[PDB]
C-alpha cells in the first residue's frame, strides 16, 4: 500500500522528514548508515540542486564522477 | 540527562516556575511532521509579496498586472544596480535615497529591469504544477494584482477577495527556468489529461455563443457579402443584425497536402456573427468549426484542434483573441437578468395537485391496510419525486423553445433567446439542474441523516419560500458547507501520501 | 497566540546582523575612498592612508 | 467557491432519493401466492405495486424486524 | 406615530400584524451580569450564592469558625471613559463583611469573643458596560454565551460502529455541575461497569460495597427473590404466575390437582392467564432447577457455625443437600430472564475483586491514584468526598431537576449531592432501557443543551477563587493566636482577584468586540459557542452537534453561523428567544384556546414545546381570530403537517422568530438560497462604517431595533424639548410629567466624537435633531456610525445594473463608476494608534528630545521644541511622529568611515536614532497626542502643556454643566414662585442668585421651594468635588511597566477612499472585488443620460441561487422612482395638495397590508419635512418571511412611472450605441467590507532575519517574505525548476552567507548564485551532533 511502500526509503534523511524522527535516527545511527543523497526530498533538505529537471544534468554528471578515478 | 535528550520518556520534567514542560533536544528536531524546517512552511523567503487579485482582461496571456508600489520594493537591488549602471546615481547609498524619494526618473528605469524578467504568481492551495505560473509583469496603478482570466481556471481562482503571492526569479537560471518551463503560455494543457486547461471560462463563452447563433428573421436576412471583412462593416454600422442567416464568401484552409497549406474558397451558408468570427481563426482550420452555435463545450474542442494542428505558438495568440472578442461582444449584447426572466410553467399548480392526490390515494390505502407503513413512505416519495421531474421538464420545454417568432410568412419556433436560458445552453453558468430550483419547484430536501423528507419544497426561488420550507432547506445547506469544509482536509492528505511514495 | 507552532523565539530578530544595503555600501565606500586617494598626489595618499 | 458546497449537496440528495425510488421498480406482472408463506395477495397490492411478491403481513414483519436490530 | 418617525416613515409591505415587538436585543448579556453582581437576600445564583456555599469556613475542628455576613461593591475607580484611555480594567472593589467566632475548650459551644471584622477587600471584579461589554485593558471585550451539555443524567447509545457486531450498547452518565463524573456503561457481555471521570474502567457493583452494602443487599436490591421451600423431602418452589413469560417450561410444571403445562411448551398468555386466575402460589418441583439458580442471602450451618454458602453463590444438586440436611427451610434465589429482567448485576459481582467495604474502598482508591499504597482512613474518606460531600460535589438545582425529571420523580428540587438512593435509582433506570422499555436521549436536543452566560461563568470563577483561598484560611485558623489576627490577615487579595482576572483576560469566551458595525456588535453579544471550558471540542464532535436541530426553531438561528472550521459550533441567538428560568432556551408563542387565537403569550422551553401542537407563522385568521381554513399547516412532535382547526394548542408569534438579527436584516430572504443567506449575514457584519451615513432603500424593518438597542446611538432618557444643540452635546429640557420633583433640571447627553474602534474604524456620533424640536422619551437623539435617522445603515445603496462590461466583472469582480469615488461616499475613515516608548537599557536612559543625529530642519518643522508632532499636522509616510534616541556609545567606526567624517566634519554622535515614524504608504492627519510619565520623573515641556490643557477643557466642561443646570433649575424656581405670588416682571429684575429667599403661604408650595434648594446646593457642592477629583487625576503620575520611563501615543486619522482590491458585497452573499474604477464618460447610461454607478455580472446570479438580490434591485429601482417623483414635485413647488395626494397613494398600494398612515400628520409643517427626507428615495420594508411580492413591486413600479420589467435599454458610454436587449437597472444596498486592499498588500526585497534561524522575519512591519511551504516545493519539483527551487530555500532565505553574496552580485549586475549550505540544515547537524550522534559530511 502507498503508505507502507513510501515508508521504506533508501535515504535516511528523507525518512526523518515524514516518518517519526526519533526512531529514524536511532535505527539509522547504530547502523552507521551512509546517505548518498540521490533522491529529491533529501536534496531539498540539504539545499542543493534537485536531482531531477535542470539538476538531473548536474547530478548525473557528478554521480558518474563518483565510484571512479 | 534523559529530560535533556528526549523529555517524555520519563515523568516529564517541567520548566522553572512554569507549568509547561520544557522542550528537549529531541523535541527540537521532531514535530508535525518530522523536521519542522522542511515541513510546510517551509521557510519565509526574500524577494516576495502579495495582495488581493483583480481582473485585467486587457492582458495578453503571458503577462500580469503588478502594482507600482510593489514592483518598486521588490526589485530594489535591481533598481539600485541599473540606476548606477547608466550613471544616474553616484553610489548605491544615493540610489537608496533616490528610490526612497520616489524620484520620477526611477520609473523609467524600473520599466527596463521589468521587461524580460518574469515573476512567479502563486495562489493559495498549490495543487498541481500550474498552481505556480510565470508571467511577464505589467506596471499597474493600484495595490491589486491583475490576473489574466484564462489562467483563473488552473488556479481555481475566483475573485471574492483571494490573494496571490509574487516571487522574483533572482538568478539568471531562475529567469530562464521560469520562462521556458513555468511561463503561462508554455503550460496551456493540463498534465492530468492532455486537454486544454486554458479553456474560456464563463463571461467570454456567453459572448461567443450569442455571437455565433441565429434567429429566424432579423436585419440583414439573406444578403451576400464579399468576405468576412465586409461582414463586420455591415454589422458595426447597424445595417445588419449580428445573428441573421447569410451567404458570404469565406476562404478556409486545410494543410491536407504533405505538410502544405491548401486553400478553399466557397460561398458558405452562415450568419453575420459567424462571419465576423472567422477573422480570428488561424489558417489551417476548417470553416466548419466556427459554423455551429459555439457553447462552452464546442468552444474548447476548437482550441484543442488548433493545438494539435498548428502547434503551441498559433494556439496561444489565437486563445488571446478568443478572450478579447468574447468579452467585447458580451458587453454589446446587453444580456442581463430580471425577475421576468425566470419563467414558471403554466401547469405547475396542476402538477402539484395531481401528485398531491397521488399521496391521497396511497394514504387511503395505508389507513385501510392495503399497503404497509414503510411501504407508504417509499410510495409517497416516488409520486413526489416524479412530479418534480414533470415540473422540471415542463418549464424546460416552455423555457427552451417557446420564443415563437415569425419570418415573412406564418409562424415558426426556435431555441429561446431568453436571457437565463442562453447562459445554461451555452455553458457559461448554471444547468437545467440549478434552473429547476429557480422556476420549477426545488426538489425534496433531506436532513443530514440522508432520510429524505416526505413533504418536498413545493415552492421555488422566484416565489417566496415560507417558514418551514426554508427551515427544511436549512439542513441540506448546512451539511453542505460542513462537508466541503472537511473535504478540504481530505484532498490534502491523499495527495501528500502519493508524492511520498512517488 | 493561536497555540500554533508560532513560538516566542521565532520572532526574536537578530540585531547583530548587517543588512545587505549596508554591507553593499561598505564594499562601495572602499571603492570611492580608493579612487579619491589615487586621484590625489602620491604623497597625499600615503599621508592620508596613514593618518 | 461556496458554490461547490451547494453543488455537493445536490449530488448527495439526488443519489439517496434515487436509490429509494428504484426500490419500487416499474411495470411488473405476476401471480398472487406469497413467496414466503403463501398468504393471499389482494389485487390492490398487485395494482399499487407492479410485481409485488410479499403479502401486507410480510411487508411489515420484515420491515419491523430490520428496525428491531437497529 | 412618534417624533423621529414623523421625520421619515418606511413604507411597510407585509400583511401579518406585529403582535409582540422585538425586545431589547442585548437582553441576554445585560440581564445575566445584573444577576451575578447584586444583593440577593437568598440563594438564587449570584455572589451571595457562591459565598453561601463555601461559607461558613471553620478551622480544623479547633472550633475557630469564620462565617460570612454580607458584601458591598465599591464605586468604580475610573468610570467607563476614564478607564479606557489609561488602560486599567473597569472594576469595582469587593468588600465582604466577615465574622470570626471562637469556641472555648472545651465548649458546649459559644464564644470567648468574636471580632466582627468589617469588609475585607478581596480584589476588584470587572463591571459590565451600559451596552453589555467589559473593559479589560482599555479595550472593550464581550463574553460569548456558551452552550454545553445540561447537568443531570442522560442515557445514550453508541450504536453500530462499536465492535462491528451491530448489537448496539447503552450507557448512562451522571454529570454534576461541580465534582467528579459518574459513568455507568454496559458492554457486549452485558456487564455493568462504572468509571469515575474518564479513568480506568471498573466493575460496577464496587460502589455498593463502598456505601456499606454487602453481597446480600446487592442481590436483594437489584433482584427479586425466588423462595425455595423444603417441604417434606426434596424441594418446593414459590411460583409467580408471571415469572415464566419469556421462558419455556423447565420440567413437569403442575399445581392445584391439574397439569396446566407439560415439559417443553413455552409459557405464554394462555398459561399465565390460567396461573393468575387460578391463584397458583405453590408448586412441587425437582431438585435440578436450582442447578442454575443463584442463592440470595447467606446461609450458615446452625451447628458448626461455618459458612455453607455465601450470598450470590449458585447452588447445585449436591449443594442443596448440604443446606437441606442442616435444617434450612428457606433458600432464596434470583429470577433470571434474558428478555425481561436480565441476570446482569449477578454477573458483575463475579468480576469484582473486592468483598467487604474496605476491600472496595481500596480498589477505588488504587484506581484513582495508582502507585501509592491504600489505607483504611484514605479509602473510606475518598469515596465519601466524591459524590456525598456538600463541598466537593453539587448538581445545583437545574442538575437536581433534570435528574429528577429524567428519572420520573415528583420533586423538582432536592439533594444537591448524590445519595445511596440516587445512584441506585439511576442504575435501575439504565437497566430498563436495555430491556426494551424506554429510549435514549440525544446530545443535540436543546432541552438537553443549556445556556450559560457572563453572570454564571464569573460566579464559577469566583467560587474557585475562594476554594483556593479557603485552604489558606483554614490553614491560618489552625494556629492563629488569640485576639490578634483578624479576618483580613488571612485572606489575601491577589489569590481572589487573580482567579477572576484570569477569566475576563484570556479565555476562549472573552474576546475583542467585533465592532466595525452596530450589527457586528449586536450580533456578537448575542452569540453562542459550544467550544471552550466545559463544552465540546472541534476535534471531538462530531457532525451531529454541528448540524441544525429541529429544536432550533425560534431559539437558535438556522442560517446565521460561521462558514469556517467551526460551522454549527457557534450559531447565533434567534430574535425573540430568551433563557428559561432553569436556564434552557424558550421562545414565545400565542395561546390557542379551543378554536380562537388569543394574545396571551407563553414561553415554552425545548422540552415543553415538543408536546403541544403549534400553528404556523403565516396563517390567516380573521374577525374574532378564528382560523380561516378548516385545516392549517402546523408542526407538533418534531414534524410538520396539516392539522384540524380546533386541535392546535398554540401558534407562532411572528414570521421572523426563527432567524437572527443578522439574518432578519436581509430583505427578500425567502427568495435566497440558504447557503448564500449565511454568507449574507456573515459579511453584513464586516461592513466598515461609511463617511456619510446613507440608509437602505430596500429594508426589512429591523434596522431601527438594531440601531437603538446597539449602544452606538444616543437615545433620549426623558421626553422634553431641546434647549441646546451642539455638534458636541445635546441638552433636553424635560417635560413636567417625566421630570422628577427635586433637582428638576434637564437631561444632558454628551456626544461621542471622532475616536478609534477596536478594528481601527472610526466611531463618531452626530446630532439628528434641531434646535427646539419636540422629542419624547425613547426617541432617537443622535446617530452613531452607520446609522441614519434612527435606522441601521451599514452601507450606502447605489444604482446598479447587471451586464457584462468588457470583462471587468469576470468572476465576481465589481466595476465602479468614478462618480462614487468622487462623491467620497464609499470613502472610509480609519484611526490607528501609534506609540513611542522611552525605555531603560543597560547602556542608559532613552530621551524623547528633538535633537536627532543627522537630520535636517525639514523634519523638525512638524516637530515642536519638545520633540512631539503637533496636533493637526497632515503627515504622510516617513514623517517623524515622536523623536526618540537610545544610548549607544563608542561606535568603533572604520577607516573609510573615519576618513569620511573627517572630510565632511560630522560629529559622529554617541546616540542612536529610535524615533517613531509614519509607516510607509499610509498617510493621514494627526488628531491627538497623549503622554504617560512615570510617577516622579519630571514632565517635559509638551507633556506639561497637555496636562495643563486637559485641565482647562475639563473645567469648561464641568462648568457648562452647572451653567445649564443652574439656569434649568432656577427656571423651575421662577415658575413655582409664580403660583401664589406671581410678579412676572418684578421677579426677574433682581439678581437670580438672590431668589432663594422668597417663601410662600401655608401650603405644599412652601415645601416645594424647599426641595429645589437642597438640590441646588448639592449641584454647587457636587460640582466642586467633581471638579476636584478631575484635577487630581490629570497631574497624578501615570503608572507604567518596569524599565519604561515615559510613553507617547499618537492617534492618526487616515481617510481611505476606495480603489481596486477592496472587497464589497450586497446582503445576499454576492461578494466582489472592485476591479477597475471607470470614468463617468464610459458608464452605461439611459435615454435620460443618467449613468449607472455599479456594473454587476449577470452570471453571478443563476449559479448562486440568491434571487433576492434581483428583487432588491427591482424594488430598489421602484423605491428611487418614488424619490424621483417627489423630487420633481418638490422642485416644482407644487404645494401641499399635489404632494400629499401622491404620497398618500404610495402608502396603501393595492390593499391588504399592515401599514396605516395619514392624513393625521399636521397637514403642513410636518408633512413637508417628510417629503424632503423621501426625495432621495422612498425607504421600503420587506419583512423576512412577510416580505413584498412581485405584484406589489410591479405596482410600485407603476406609481414610479418605471417599467414593470425592471429592465430598460442602455447605451454604451464609449461607442454611444444602444445595448441589445433590455438590461436590469435598480438600487441595491451594498457594503464595503474591511478587507481593504492597502491593508493586504505587502512586499519585501531584503528585510529582517530571525536570530535563531537566519530566516526572513517581520520586525518593523516591513513584513517577512511569503512562506514557501511544502506544496509550493512540489510545484517547482514538477517543473524542472531546479535552480528556482535552490535559490528559493538557499540564498532567498536560509543561507546566511549566500544572501549577502547574492545581493552584492545583484547590484553589480551579475545574476548568479554562490549558494552553499542553508543554516536550517547547519543547525540540524549541530543539533544532532549534540546528541550522542556523530553526523559527518563524507568525501569530496
Ligand atoms: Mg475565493
Ligand atoms: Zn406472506
Amino acid at each position: 500500500g502507498i503508505t507502507k511502500a513510501s515508508l521504506a526509503t533508501e535515504s535516511f534523511i528523507s525518512a526523518a522528514s515524514f516518518q517519526e524522527t526519533t526512531r529514524v535516527l536511532t535505527e539509522a545511527a547504530v547502523a552507521g548508515k551512509r546517505d548518498e543523497l540521490r533522491g529529491l526530498k533529501e536534496n531539498v533538505i540539504v539545499g542543493r540542486l534537485i536531482p531531477a529537471g535542470t539538476g538531473y544534468a548536474y547530478h548525473q554528471d557528478r554521480m558518474r564522477r563518483r565510484a571512479a578515478g | 540527562v534523559d529530560a535533556l535528550l528526549d523529555n517524555g520518556r520519563r515523568g516529564r520534567a517541567i520548566t522553572g516556575s512554569n507549568k509547561r514542560p520544557l522542550k528537549s533536544l529531541a523535541d527540537m528536531i521532531k514535530g508535525k511532521q518530522g523536521r519542522f524546517r522542511q515541513n510546510l512552511l517551509g521557510k519565509r523567503v526574500d524577494y516576495s509579496g502579495r495582495s488581493v487579485i483583480t481582473v485585467g482582461p486587457y492582458l495578453r496571456l503571458h503577462q500580469c498586472g503588478l502594482p507600482k508600489k510593489m514592483a518598486l520594493e521588490l526589485f530594489k537591488p535591481f533598481i539600485y544596480g541599473k540606476l548606477e549602471l547608466r550613471g544616474l546615481a553616484t553610489t548605491i547609498k544615493a540610489a537608496k535615497k533616490m528610490v526612497e524619494r520616489e524620484e520620477a526618473v526611477v520609473w523609467d528605469i524600473l520599466d527596463e529591469v521589468i521587461r524580460e524578467h518574469p515573476v512567479l504568481l502563486n495562489r493559495a492551495p498549490t495543487l498541481h504544477r500550474l498552481g505556480i505560473q510565470a508571467f511577464e509583469p505589467v506596471l499597474i496603478e493600484g495595490k491589486a494584482i491583475q490576473l489574466h482570466p484564462l489562467v483563473c481556471a488552473a488556479y481555481n481562482a475566483d475573485f471574492d477577495g483571494d490573494q496571490m503571492a509574487v516571487h522574483v526569479p533572482l538568478t539568471l537560471e531562475a529567469q530562464l527556468e521560469a520562462r521556458a518551463l513555468m511561463m503561462s503560455t508554455n503550460n496551456i494543457l493540463s498534465p492530468a489529461n492532455g486537454e486544454p486547461i486554458i479553456v474560456p471560462s464563463q463571461d467570454v463563452v456567453l459572448g461567443l455563443y450569442y455571437m455565433t447563433r441565429d434567429c429566424v428573421n432579423a436585419k440583414g436576412e439573406g444578403m451576400v457579402l464579399t468576405g468576412p471583412k465586409e461582414a463586420e462593416r455591415l454589422y458595426r454600422s447597424g445595417l445588419a443584425s449580428l445573428h441573421a442567416r447569410v451567404k458570404v464568401r469565406i476562404t478556409e484552409y486545410e494543410k491536407d497536402a504533405n505538410g502544405e497549406l491548401v486553400a478553399k474558397t466557397s460561398l458558405k451558408d452562415t450568419t453575420v456573427g459567424r462571419a465576423i468570427l472567422w477573422m480570428i481563426v488561424p489558417k489551417g482550420l476548417p470553416y466548419s468549426i466556427v459554423n455551429q452555435a459555439l457553447g462552452k463545450k464546442a468552444i474548447s474542442k476548437m482550441l484543442n484542434t488548433c493545438y494539435r494542428i498548428l502547434g503551441l505558438k498559433p494556439t496561444v495568440i489565437f486563445a488571446d483573441q478568443i478572450m478579447y472578442t468574447g468579452f467585447a461582444y458580451a458587453a454589446r449584447s446587453g444580456a442581463s437578468v430580471g425577475i421576468d426572466d425566470m419563467v414558471i410553467p403554466e401547469k405547475k399548480h396542476e402538477i402539484i395537485s395531481e401528485a398531491e392526490a397521488e399521496v391521497a390515494e396511497i394514504q387511503e390505502q395505508f389507513q385501510s391496510g392495503l399497503v404497509t407503513a414503510g411501504e407508504r413512505y417509499n410510495k409517497v416519495i416516488d409520486i413526489w419525486a416524479a412530479a418534480n421531474d414533470r415540473v422540471s421538464k415542463a418549464m424546460m420545454d416552455n423555457l427552451q423553445t417557446e420564443t415563437v417568432i415569425n419570418r415573412d410568412g406564418q409562424e415558426e419556433k426556435q431555441v429561446s433567446f431568453n436571457s437565463i436560458y442562453m447562459m445554461a445552453d451555452s455553458g457559461a453558468r448554471g444547468s437545467a439542474a440549478q434552473i429547476r430550483q429557480l422556476a420549477g419547484m426545488r426538489g425534496l430536501m433531506a436532513k443530514p441523516d440522508g432520510s429524505i423528507i416526505e413533504t418536498p419544497i413545493t415552492a421555488n426561488f422566484r416565489e417566496g419560500l415560507n417558514v418551514l420550507q426554508y427551515f427544511i432547506s436549512t439542513h441540506g445547506a448546512r451539511k453542505g458547507l460542513a462537508d466541503t469544509a472537511l473535504k478540504t482536509a481530505n484532498s490534502g492528505y491523499l495527495t501528500r501520501r502519493l508524492v511520498d511514495v512517488a | 497566540g493561536d497555540d500554533e507552532d508560532s513560538h516566542l523565539g521565532d520572532f526574536i530578530e537578530d540585531t547583530t546582523l548587517e543588512l545587505p544595503l549596508d554591507s553593499a555600501t561598505t564594499e562601495s565606500l572602499r571603492a570611492a575612498t580608493h579612487d579619491v586617494l589615487a586621484g590625489l598626489t602620491a604623497r597625499e595618499a600615503k599621508v592620508l592612508r596613514m593618518r | 467557491e461556496a458554490d461547490e458546497a451547494y453543488s455537493v449537496t445536490e449530488q448527495l440528495t439526488m443519489t439517496g432519493i434515487n436509490r429509494i425510488r428504484q426500490k419500487i421498480n416499474a411495470h411488473g406482472i405476476p401471480v398472487y401466492l406469497c413467496e414466503a408463506c403463501g398468504n393471499p395477495i389482494p389485487e390492490a397490492r398487485r395494482k399499487i405495486f407492479p410485481g409485488v411478491t410479499l403479502c401486507v403481513e410480510c411487508q411489515a414483519y420484515q420491515e419491523r424486524q430490520r428496525k428491531h436490530y437497529a | 406615530y412618534s417624533y423621529t418617525e414623523k421625520k421619515r416613515i418606511r413604507k411597510d409591505f407585509g400583511k401579518r400584524p406585529q403582535v409582540l415587538d422585538v425586545p431589547y436585543l442585548l437582553s441576554i448579556q445585560l440581564d445575566s451580569f445584573q444577576k451575578f453582581i447584586e444583593q440577593d437576600p437568598e440563594g438564587q445564583y449570584g455572589l451571595e450564592a457562591a459565598f453561601r456555599s463555601v461559607f461558613p469556613i471553620q478551622s480544623y475542628s479547633g472550633n475557630s469558625e469564620l462565617q460570612y455576613v454580607s458584601y458591598r461593591l465599591g464605586e468604580p475607580v475610573f468610570d467607563v471613559q476614564e478607564c479606557q484611555i489609561r488602560g486599567v480594567t473597569y472594576s469595582a472593589p469587593l468588600r465582604v463583611k466577615l465574622r470570626l467566632v471562637i469556641y472555648e475548650r472545651e465548649a458546649p459551644e459559644g464564644t470567648v469573643k468574636d471580632i466582627k471584622e468589617q469588609e475585607v477587600y478581596m480584589g476588584e471584579i470587572p463591571l459590565m458596560t451600559d451596552n453589555g461589554t467589559f473593559v479589560i485593558n482599555g479595550t472593550e471585550r464581550v463574553i460569548v454565551s456558551q452552550l454545553h451539555r445540561s447537568p443531570g443524567v442522560f442515557f445514550d447509545s453508541d450504536k453500530g460502529k462499536t465492535h462491528s457486531s451491530g448489537k448496539v450498547l447503552y450507557n448512562a452518565r451522571i454529570i454534576p455541575y461541580r465534582g467528579s463524573w459518574l459513568d455507568f456503561e454496559f458492554d457486549p457481555k452485558d456487564n455493568l461497569f462504572v468509571r469515575i471521570d474518564r479513568r480506568r474502567k471498573l466493575p460496577a457493583t464496587i460502589i455498593l460495597r463502598a456505601l456499606n452494602y454487602t453481597t446480600e443487599q446487592i442481590l436483594d436490591l437489584f433482584f427479586e427473590k425466588v423462595i425455595f421451600e423444603i417441604r417434606d423431602n426434596k424441594l418446593q418452589m414459590e411460583l409467580v404466575p408471571e415469572r415464566l413469560r419469556g421462558e419455556t417450561a423447565s420440567f413437569d410444571i403442575e399445581a392445584n390437582g391439574k397439569v396446566y403445562v407439560e415439559k417443553g411448551r413455552r409459557i405464554t398468555a394462555r398459561h399465565i392467564r390460567q396461573l393468575e386466575k387460578d391463584d397458583v402460589k405453590l408448586i412441587e418441583v425437582p431438585v435440578e432447577y436450582i442447578a442454575g439458580k443463584v442463592v440470595a442471602k447467606d446461609y450458615i450451618d446452625e451447628s458448626t457455625g461455618e459458612l455453607i454458602c455465601a450470598a450470590n453463590m449458585e447452588l447445585s444438586l449436591d449443594l442443596l443437600a448440604k443446606l437441606s440436611q442442616s435444617g434450612h427451610k428457606r433458600i432464596e434465589t434470583l429470577f433470571t430472564n434474558d428478555l425481561d429482567h436480565g441476570p446482569y448485576i449477578s454477573e458483575t459481582l463475579r468480576v469484582d475483586p473486592t468483598n467487604d467495604r474496605l476491600s472496595a474502598l481500596v480498589e477505588i482508591y488504587r484506581m484513582m491514584r495508582p502507585g501509592e499504597p491504600p489505607t483504611r482512613e484514605a479509602a473510606e474518606s475518598l469515596f465519601e468526598n466524591l459524590f456525598f460531600s456538600e463541598d466537593r460535589y453539587d448538581l445545583s438545582a437545574v442538575g437536581r431537576m433534570k435528574f429528577n425529571r429524567s428519572l420520573l420523580r415528583e420533586e423538582i428540587e432536592g439533594s444537591g449531592i448524590l445519595s445511596k438512593d440516587d445512584i441506585i435509582d439511576v442504575m435501575k433506570k439504565l437497566i430498563d432501557i436495555r430491556n426494551g422499555k424506554g429510549e435514549v436521549d440525544d446530545i443535540d436536543h436543546l432541552g438537553n443543551r443549556r445556556i450559560r452566560s457572563v453572570g454564571e461563568m464569573a460566579e464559577n470563577q469566583f467560587r474557585v477563587g475562594l476554594v483556593r483561598v479557603e485552604r489558606a484560611v483554614k490553614e491560618r485558623l489552625s494556629l492563629g493566636d488569640l485576639d490578634t489576627l483578624m479576618p483580613q490577615d488571612m485572606i489575601n487579595a491577589k489569590p481572589i482577584s487573580a482567579a477572576v482576572k484570569e477569566f475576563f483576560g484570556s479565555s476562549q469566551l472573552s474576546q475583542f468586540m467585533d465592532q466595525n458595525n452596530p450589527l457586528s456588535e449586536i450580533t456578537h453579544k448575542r452569540r453562542i459557542s459550544a467550544l471552550g471550558p466545559g463544552g465540546l471540542t472541534r476535534e471531538r464532535a462530531g457532525f451531529e452537534v454541528r448540524d441544525v436541530h429541529p429544536t432550533h426553531y425560534g431559539r437558535v438561528c438556522p442560517i446565521e453561523t460561521p462558514e469556517g472550521p467551526n460551522i454549527g459550533l457557534i450559531n447565533s441567538l434567534s430574535v425573540y428567544a430568551q433563557t428559561n428560568e432553569y436556564g434552557f432556551l424558550e421562545t414565545p408563542y400565542r395561546k390557542v384556546t379551543d378554536g380562537v387565537v388569543t394574545d396571551e403569550i407563553h414561553y415554552l422551553s425545548a422540552i415543553e414545546e415538543g408536546n403541544y401542537v403549534i400553528a404556523q407563522a403565516n396563517s390567516n385568521l380573521d374577525e374574532e381570530g378564528h382560523f380561516v381554513e378548516d385545516l392549517v399547516t402546523c408542526r407538533s412532535k418534531g414534524e410538520s403537517s396539516l392539522f384540524s382547526r380546533d386541535q392546535v394548542d398554540y401558534m407562532d408569534v411572528s414570521t421572523q422568530q426563527v432567524v437572527s438579527v443578522g439574518a432578519s436584516l436581509i430583505p427578500f430572504l425567502e427568495h435566497d438560497d440558504a447557503n448564500r443567506a449565511l454568507m449574507g449575514a456573515n459579511m453584513q457584519r464586516q461592513a466598515v462604517p461609511t463617511l456619510r451615513a446613507d440608509k437602505p432603500l430596500v429594508g426589512t424593518g429591523m434596522e431601527r431595533a438594531v440601531a437603538v438597542d446597539s449602544g452606538v446611538t444616543a437615545v433620549a432618557k426623558r421626553g422634553g424639548v431641546v434647549q441646546y444643540v451642539d455638534a458636541s452635546r445635546i441638552v433636553i429640557k424635560v417635560n413636567e410629567d417625566e421630570m422628577y420633583p427635586g433637582e428638576a433640571g434637564i437631561d444632558i447627553y454628551n456626544l461621542t466624537k471622532y475616536t478609534r474602534s477596536n478594528q481601527n474604524t472610526c466611531i463618531n456620533q452626530m446630532p439628528c435633531v434641531s434646535l427646539g424640536e419636540p422629542v419624547e422619551r425613547g426617541d432617537v437623539l443622535a446617530d452613531g456610525p452607520s446609522t441614519d435617522l434612527g435606522e441601521l445603515a451599514l452601507g450606502q445603496n447605489m444604482r446598479v445594473a447587471f451586464m457584462p462590461w468588457n470583462g471587468y466583472n469576470f468572476e465576481d469582480s465589481i466595476l465602479v463608476s468614478e462618480r462614487v469615488v468622487q462623491e467620497d461616499r464609499f470613502t472610509t475613515i480609519h484611526i490607528q494608534e501609534l506609540a513611542c516608548v522611552s525605555r531603560d537599557t543597560k547602556l542608559g536612559p532613552e530621551e524623547i528630545t528633538a535633537d536627532i543625529p543627522n537630520v535636517g530642519e525639514a523634519a523638525l518643522s512638524k516637530l515642536d521644541e519638545s520633540g512631539i508632532v503637533y496636533i493637526g499636522a497632515e503627515v504622510t509616510g516617513g514623517d517623524i511622529l515622536v523623536g526618540k534616541v537610545t544610548p549607544k556609545g563608542e561606535t568603533q567606526l572604520t577607516p573609510e568611515e573615519k576618513l569620511l567624517r573627517a572630510i565632511f566634519g560630522e560629529k559622529a554622535s554617541d546616540v542612536k536614532d529610535s524615533s517613531l515614524r509614519v509607516p510607509n504608504g499610509v498617510s493621514g492627519t494627526v488628531i491627538d497626542v497623549q503622554v504617560f510619565t512615570r510617577d516622579g520623573v519630571e514632565k517635559d515641556k509638551r507633556a506639561l502643556e497637555i496636562e495643563e490643557m486637559q485641565l482647562k477643557q475639563a473645567k469648561k466642561d464641568l462648568s457648562e454643566e452647572l451653567q445649564i443646570l443652574e439656569a434649568g433649575l432656577f427656571s423651575r424656581i421662577r415658575a413655582v414662585l409664580v403660583a401664589g405670588g406671581v410678579e412676572a416682571e418684578k421677579l426677574d429684575k433682581l439678581p437670580r442668585d438672590r431668589w432663594l429667599e422668597l417663601g410662600l403661604t401655608d401650603e405644599e408650595k412652601q415645601n416645594q421651594l424647599e426641595q429645589l434648594a437642597e438640590q441646588y446646593d448639592e449641584l454647587k457642592h457636587e460640582f466642586e468635588k467633581k471638579l476636584e477629583a478631575k484635577r487630581r487625576k490629570i497631574t497624578q503620575g501615570d503608572d507604567l511597566a518596569p524599565g519604561v520611563l515615559k510613553i507617547v501615543k499618537v492617534y492618526l486619522a487616515v481617510k481611505r477612499r476606495i480603489q481596486p482590491g477592496d472587497k464589497m458585497a450586497g446582503r445576499h452573499g454576492n461578494k466582489g472585488v472592485i476591479s477597475k474604477i471607470n470614468p463617468i464618460e464610459d458608464m452605461p447610461y439611459d435615454e435620460n443620460g443618467t449613468p449607472v454607478d455599479i456594473v454587476l455580472n449577470p452570471l453571478g446570479v443563476p449559479s448562486r441561487m440568491n434571487i433576492g438580490q434581483i428583487l432588491e434591485t427591482h424594488l430598489g429601482m421602484a423605491a428611487k422612482g418614488i424619490g424621483d417623483k417627489i423630487n420633481a414635485m418638490l422642485k416644482q413647488q407644487q404645494e401641499v395638495a399635489k404632494l400629499r395626494e401622491f404620497i398618500q397613494r404610495a402608502y396603501d398600494l393595492g390593499a391588504d397590508v399592515r401599514q396605516k398612515v395619514d392624513l393625521s400628520t399636521f397637514s403642513d409643517e410636518e408633512v413637508m419635512r417628510l417629503a424632503e427626507n423621501l426625495r432621495k428615495g422612498m425607504p421600503i420594508a420587506t419583512p423576512v418571511f412577510d416580505g413584498a411580492k412581485e405584484a406589489e413591486i410591479k405596482e410600485l413600479l407603476k406609481l414610479g412611472d418605471l417599467p414593470t420589467s425592471g429592465q430598460i435599454r442602455l447605451y454604451d458610454g464609449r461607442t454611444g450605441e444602444q445595448f441589445e436587449r433590455p438590461v436590469t437597472v435598480g438600487y441595491m444596498y451594498m457594503l464595503k467590507l474591511n478587507h481593504l486592499v492597502d491593508d493586504k498588500m505587502h512586499a519585501r526585497s531584503t528585510g529582517s532575519y530571525s536570530l535563531v534561524t537566519q530566516q526572513p522575519l517581520g520586525g518593523k512591519a516591513q513584513f517577512g517574505g511569503q512562506r514557501f511551504g511544502e506544496m509550493e516545493v512540489w510545484a517547482l519539483e514538477a517543473y524542472g525548476a531546479a535552480y528556482t527551487l535552490q535559490e528559493m530555500l538557499t540564498v532567498k532565505s536560509d543561507d546566511v552567507n549566500g544572501r549577502t553574496k547574492m545581493y552584492k552580485n545583484i547590484v553589480d549586475g551579475n545574476h548568479q548564485m554562490e549558494p552553499g549550505m542553508p543554516e536550517s540544515f547547519n543547525v540540524l547537524l549541530k543539533e544532532i551532533r549534540s546528541l550522542g550522534i556523530n553526523i559527518e559530511l563524507e568525501d569530496e
